[PDB]
């Protein structure tokens, strides 16, 4: 879904002193501690998250503040006052206050109108509608860009039906989208696809196993229609039909799916037709070299009446010279011939896919493929086997290949139509990569030559047809899991893991950070769906197991991956995180001065004793301000005669806190500056009590000067804006029409049903 | 000085003794003659093929 | 601990043989390149007696 | 400093098997036809164990490399460079050692490392050191007590064993010094006399 | 790295008394360890914690 935000996160507040002399403008955005000694860009991607969340801006969203706004009362105004943000009000109420305290008249009527007026909204040319307020500096910028970031994402209507036209079947009835949603029509859609190949390729036998048991579970449950003669009619059997069935849609859909047949060891009249039958009607793709001479010398020990012996030696060419001067003319493989999708397939853009039309018939000719097939088998039906006088081999070997041929050339539309079906269900890559790495599909010589004898017409009804659909969307939404799983692993493992050497202190290394990776990832609600898991459990390792043997995989790996806009939207917060320290609660360095030594620091907030410096100075009385590390000033045993002088601590990161106070008094830090042990030294936390200043008090003024004898000085936060320059927290916010209607179900089809 | 250490143990076969001078051992006895064999005839090539 | 079960204890033993059978009777407690079983022999004679 | 054989035959550089036709080879013997030239199944049943052994193995390497280093870090160097001296064979049942690789647990060894330090190990390393001031103050202590040492009668092996029971006699305020001449005699009494004669020395 | 400090009169008033000899492991190690290899090493693989 896409959410919709009505009001805009200006994260303002106004703090004035009692008498009203000073005012101020605060920015909150909360206080994030930082660890130090540690790199910092990891924990500001942390806090980047959290940020995003008190934002709301995390997930894609859409803003609507046109309706904020109210009319004045005058006749002439006719302009619309925005609600949102800091209420110009309170600026007045603010100003004057200031403009009592100095015996200045209040605003006059005409200023009030324009102070009153700042914030508006009015309409662009496109139709959005654009609201002025005021707001804080980071607020503004984070909420702006990451707006930016998810309106790439939306997109007309019918952009969208353009990108999806080449995919759409002709089976399913178009869909009829009302009037306005062809005008005013908008989506949210990523649009961009990932590669499921990394996956694949680290584990090809676990993948390939997951895909073909999946396909099967459903090919197998398609409705259908209902001597050596004497032993081959006993060894017919139908008790395997489904799985056969499915093993011929699986080599038909897949580029390279290699299947073998394990004869026995006497070869039978059995044997010779299952071969005869594999290499006639089944793919030359789905043959092997190894495979083609295995059959190729079974027809020779059986035809020949020669043992395994002699032809164990013999070359393809060699066998086939010799089987054919016996006057057996079936010694080759045929290929398939591909025929082209109709529509383009899935997670394919801009690809043709194919798939192999079964039992090796032409499309075009709507016979097999080899043109000889009459001829050659009134030769067997003639010719002379087994050395001996009787035809009885040859001519009830030419009967079976006459009846394959004719079940073959009758049933093979509907197995066609089948095959289609299922090659939509694959991508591209998946129809390339996927291999039968593990022969768990072997084909029993008496299955295979009852396949094709016993061949039945296979009925595709209502119900077949449906229950397709309802796999076509758990495909469909298997493949988008996979490839978000994908990108997450992909992008974990360039942040987080490195190289690896031949030293014991890398290996050890490596093992326990991927150890630590591993427990986080699966911690709470797991990083991975349960689709990536069941592929990567398919030999028997556990879920924890089987990710971490993948993570080790794609170390080093050259993966392009997408930048998603989420990914933008923390990187840009992570940025200004680093970059405005100031903003978040934290500095980089910290000032420890005497009392008596005069520091400019800034006097735009009327603070007593201020501790806010614009800079931190680079010289005092005319020398540099000497600079020590916070690790050397740990170790420090002559501490106390360095802090008479004054210096500046660097080297690592200063939480820090303040509470202006709206009277006046000494401004004074809650707890002591520094802890001196045994063990080292060490800078308690940091809390300022900040008192706006009356420089007639002579008590106060006594006591800042006696009472306190060291000052912290930090530089100025750039979250606080004194209040005579309010017209810098003014920022724009654009809000898109309201003649918008966002669509949920984008799809352009109807089941035929 | 374990970086070091290790990687002049495998150019070295040993591991040095502190008031020993650290030269190469026979890696670099070896390179040191080789490269005069190479100069001229008349150097003595007196390497071991082992 | 140098060892988990001493392979024998000194103070105990008095010749040589003493040394081997208590090595033996001790041999599992350790880690054995081969862990024995029945032996198998190839050679045997018998002498004449008195 | 040392080197030790990455275990399993993996190189950590490229995290896979020293070579690298092994996935060809597997196929190779699944199609292959063995001990008949018709099928008898001994290539299927061969290729499917030899591919658990090789998943078991690549994804179990890294725990068996840092348990080698973990022991390795428990020896000093004195006495690993006697070991080297030593040398043998082990003889191990086909059944165990089929048994071993398919059934390959996996060490953990997370909870042992503080960072990068283990404690028990370098606690562990640390004790030989007391134990080698004990050497040289039992040894030293010994030598001044009793001198040279004249065999008049009876055996080697009976010279030692009573000297140790006499030491324990004179020293009996300080057991520490019984203890680690016995601990001395332990090593080098299982030669024989041979080793009661170096422990005289 | 460096120790902390003690007391104050401990300090000003202290003393330690230490032994500088380090020792040597070479009478235990120099023998014939062919036969107490194999004890040693079942010790050996005991120390660390088995899975």
């Amino acid at each position: 879904e896409l959410i919709k935000v009505p009001t805009i996160p200006h994260n303002l507040v106004l703090i004035q002193s009692d008498n009203g002399k000073h005012a101020l403008i605060k920015e909150d955005l909360g206080q994030w501690p930082v660890e130090t000694g540690i790199s910092l860009v990891n924990q500001a991607g942390v806090f980047a998250v959290q940020l995003a969340n008190k934002l709301g801006i995390d997930k894609p969203f859409v803003l609507d503040a046109g309706s904020n706004y109210f009319t004045d009362t005058s006749f002439i105004d006719t302009r619309k006052y925005c609600t949102d943000g800091l209420s110009p009000r309170e600026i007045q109420k603010a100003l004057n206050r200031q403009r009592a305290y100095y015996d200045r008249p209040e605003l006059t009527i005409s200023e009030n109108k324009t102070l009153l007026s700042q914030s508006i909204i009015y309409p662009d040319a496109d139709g959005n509608d654009v609201s002025i307020i005021f707001s804080g500096a980071m607020s503004h910028a984070i909420f702006t860009y990451a707006q930016s970031q998810w309106n790439k994402n939306i997109i007309k209507l019918d952009d969208y039906i353009r990108e999806i036209t080449l995919t759409v079947p002709k089976q399913y009835r178009p869909r009829r989208f009302k009037e306005i949603e062809h005008t005013h029509g908008y989506v949210y859609r990523e649009l961009n696809q990932g590669s499921l190949l990394p996956l694949v390729d680290a584990n090809l036998k676990e993948s390939s196993s997951y895909y073909f048991k999946k396909l099967m579970s459903s090919i197998s449950n398609v409705p259908v229609d209902a001597q050596h003669v004497s032993m081959l009619t006993n060894r017919l059997t139908t008790a395997n039909a489904p799985t056969v069935r499915a093993i011929t849609v699986l080599t038909c859909m897949f580029k390279q799916f290699r299947i073998g047949m394990t004869y026995a060891l006497d070869p039978n009249i059995m044997d010779v037709a299952a071969a005869t039958c594999m290499l006639l009607f089944r793919p030359a793709q789905s043959i092997s070299d190894e495979q083609y001479r295995y059959c190729l010398q079974t027809m020779a020990v059986f035809l020949t009446n020669t043992t395994y012996d002699i032809v164990n030696n013999d070359t393809i060419d060699v066998l086939k010279m010799k089987l054919r001067n016996q006057g057996w003319p079936f010694v080759e493989r045929y290929n398939a011939v591909e025929i082209d999708m109709s529509v383009e397939p899935l997670r394919s853009p801009g690809q043709v896919g194919r798939y192999y039309n079964p039992f090796n018939i032409d499309p075009l000719t709507k016979k097999h493929v080899e043109d000889r097939l009459e001829e050659f088998i009134n030769q067997v039906q003639v010719g002379r086997f087994r050395n001996a006088s009787g035809n009885a081999v040859g001519t009830t070997l030419a009967a079976f290949l006459r009846a394959c041929r004719d079940k073959t050339s009758a049933n093979w539309r509907g197995y066609s139509v089948l095959v289609s079906r299922y090659r939509s269900l694959i991508p591209n890559e998946l129809f390339e990569s996927l291999r039968n790495i593990s022969g768990e599909y072997n084909i029993n010589p008496q299955d295979e030559h009852s396949f094709f004898f016993a061949l039945a017409q296979i009925n595709a009804d209502d119900e077949f047809i449906g229950a397709i659909d309802k796999e076509s969307a758990e495909y469909l939404d298997e493949y988008a899991t996979l490839a978000r799983d994908i990108s997450n692993s992909l992008t974990l493992v360039k942040a987080a893991f490195g190289p690896l050497e031949r030293t014991s202190g890398s290996i050890i290394n490596h093992a326990n950070n991927l150890n630590k990776v591993i427990n986080h990832v699966f911690a709470d609600k797991p990083l991975i769906s349960e689709t990536m898991l069941k592929i990567l459990t398919i030999d028997g390792t556990t879920g924890k197991d089987g990710y971490r043997n993948w993570l080790d995989k794609l170390v080093g790996h050259n993966y392009p991956v997408y930048v998603e806009p989420v990914v933008n939207i923390m990187n840009f917060i992570s940025a200004r995180f680093v970059a405005d320290s100031s903003y978040f609660g934290y500095t980089n360095e910290i000032m420890i001065m005497p009392n008596h030594i005069n520091v400019p620091v800034d006097d735009r907030f009327g603070f007593r004793d201020s501790p806010f410096c614009t800079s931190l100075p680079r010289t005092i009385m005319g020398n540099d301000v000497r600079r020590i590390s916070y690790n050397v000033f740990s170790m420090m045993e002559d501490i106390d005669d360095v802090i008479s002088e004054g210096f500046i601590l660097y080297d690592a990161y200063f939480n820090f806190s303040y509470d202006i106070m709206t009277t006046d008094g000494v401004t004074r830090l809650k707890e002591d500056i520094l802890i001196v042990t045994d063990t080292g030294n060490d800078i308690k936390p940091i809390h300022f009590y900040i008192y706006f200043e009356n420089r007639n008090d002579k008590k106060l003024r006594y006591e800042s000067k006696m009472n306190v004898s060291y000052r912290l000085y930090i530089k100025t936060p750039a979250c606080l804006l004194p209040l005579s320059d309010y017209m810098r927290a003014q920022h724009d916010y654009v809000s898109p029409s309201s003649s918008r209607v966002y669509i949920k179900d984008p799809a352009v089809v109807y089941t035929r049903s | 000085d374990v970086p070091f250490v290790q990687a002049y143990s495998k150019f070295a076969d040993d591991n040095p003794r502190h008031l020993r001078v650290k030269t190469g051992g026979k890696m670099a006895n070896a390179l040191t003659n080789v490269i005069r064999s190479y100069y001229s005839i008349n150097a003595p090539a007196i390497v071991p093929q082992v | 601990k140098l060892f988990e079960t001493s392979p024998f204890d000194p103070l105990t033993i008095k010749n040589n043989q003493d040394v081997v059978d208590k090595l033996y009777a001790t041999q599992s407690s350790s880690i054995q390149e081969v862990v024995p079983t029945k032996t198998f022999a190839t050679e045997l004679q018998f002498g004449v007696t008195s």
